[PDB]
This record gives structure tokens, C-alpha cells and sequence, in this order.
């Protein structure tokens, strides 16, 4: 109901954690397991590559259709670019229903 | 060809005039059929009927057009110009539709 593709077997969840590396244990044994760990974190890169199957229009409409254009005007800030201090902003939501076809 | 002259209108016969026929087998015009209109074949085989006029409707902000109202020039479709010695044939295969329940 939010829109999208309903999938019985969706893309599976990729779960990730840091392996716990404990600090120094005491000299004698104690079975109350571990509260002392080495405070750490990880970083890295992650790349996702989805292939999408397109469906071409077969339209026999005569007149021009409605497009998603950018307003060519004297603007202070370009749409869908970064700001004066590098904040990336998205000025409006873009749907996907622009082309037409008969019912 | 018909020619009016003081209500003594004679009908002559153009041997060289053509007739453009196409079947829109890609469904890219508004499908005005399936709307229970007149101008079908008559029920009785010994009747001569008159072909209806094609005319479609598109999107309307009341009685005005919207920018997404389509316009279709039908001479932008490949026709088959049929002079009096020519004929038009095509064939069509229905896709799998369920049987009509002709029972109570």
C-alpha cells in the first residue's frame, strides 16, 4: 500500500556485526561471562547492482506528451545538487506516471 | 461520385478513386468499440447498412483539454489504398477467454 513490488521471496536481509573482542580477563577463572570488551567499530564500502527490465512505449499519440523537465530560470540553487556547504537536497518528490496510453 | 445539378443529382462511377483501409492491430487508437453503439452489421443479411463515423474522447478539465489530452491523426497510420479491383483481408485469433456460462 506504500507502492512498489510485492515479493514472496524478497531480497534477503544482509546482517552484519562486529565480532566481540574482549579486554583482559582476570588471572583466575570466573564464569560470569563478559562485560569488558574492546570498544571498536568497522567501516568499509558496499556496492549494490540491480538490473531492471524496461518496458518501451508503443504509443501512437500525435501531440507531445508530458515530461519531467527542470525549470530553466535564473536560480540560486540547482535542483538535486549540493548546497553552498555540501548538503545534498531533493526539492520535490518525483513520481513515474508521465507517459500516457489509452485505457 | 455524385454531382448535384438542380436536384437532378446523377451518380457516376469513379474507376480510379481509392479507399484507405487499415486494421489497428496494435491497439494504439482509442477503442470506441465495446461500447454498444449503433452501426453494426444488420441482423438480417439482405440489408444495406451505413458505416459509422469514428470519433474519440480524451481527457477533459470540464469542457476544456488538459495537457495530457491525446490527439490522433489517422493518416499517420499505414493504410491500404483500395481501388475498385482490390480487396482487404486480415485474420485474427482470439486469446484464451473462458467459456460463457450458457446454462442456469
Amino acid at each position: 500500500l506504500m507502492g512498489g513490488f510485492g515479493l514472496k521471496n524478497p531480497p534477503p536481509q544482509i546482517l552484519i556485526k562486529n565480532t566481540p573482542v574482549p579486554a583482559n580477563p582476570p588471572a583466575e577463572f570466573s564464569a560470569t561471562k563478559f562485560a569488558s570488551f574492546i570498544t571498536q567499530y568497522s567501516t568499509g564500502q558496499v556496492s549494490v547492482e540491480i538490473e531492471w527490465e524496461l518496458q518501451k512505449e508503443n504509443s501512437k499519440r500525435w501531440n507531445p506528451e508530458v515530461q519531467y523537465t527542470s525549470n530553466y530560470a535564473k536560480s540560486a540553487n540547482v535542483d538535486f545538487t549540493v548546497d553552498n556547504n555540501g548538503l545534498y537536497t531533493e526539492p520535490r518528490p518525483i513520481g513515474t506516471r508521465y507517459l500516457t496510453r489509452p485505457l | 461520385e455524385v454531382t448535384t445539378n438542380d436536384g437532378v443529382t446523377t451518380i457516376a462511377n469513379n474507376l480510379t478513386s481509392t479507399v484507405q483501409v487499415f486494421s489497428d492491430s496494435e491497439y494504439q487508437l482509442p477503442y470506441v468499440l465495446g461500447s454498444a453503439h449503433q452501426g453494426c452489421l444488420p441482423p438480417f443479411p439482405a440489408d444495406v447498412f451505413m458505416i459509422p463515423q469514428y470519433g474519440y474522447l480524451t481527457l477533459n478539465n470540464g469542457s476544456q483539454a488538459v495537457g495530457r489530452s491525446s490527439f490522433y491523426c489517422l493518416e499517420y497510420f499505414p493504410s491500404q489504398m483500395l481501388r475498385t479491383g482490390n480487396n482487404f483481408t486480415f485474420s485474427y485469433t482470439f486469446e484464451e477467454v473462458p467459456f460463457h456460462s450458457s446454462y442456469a
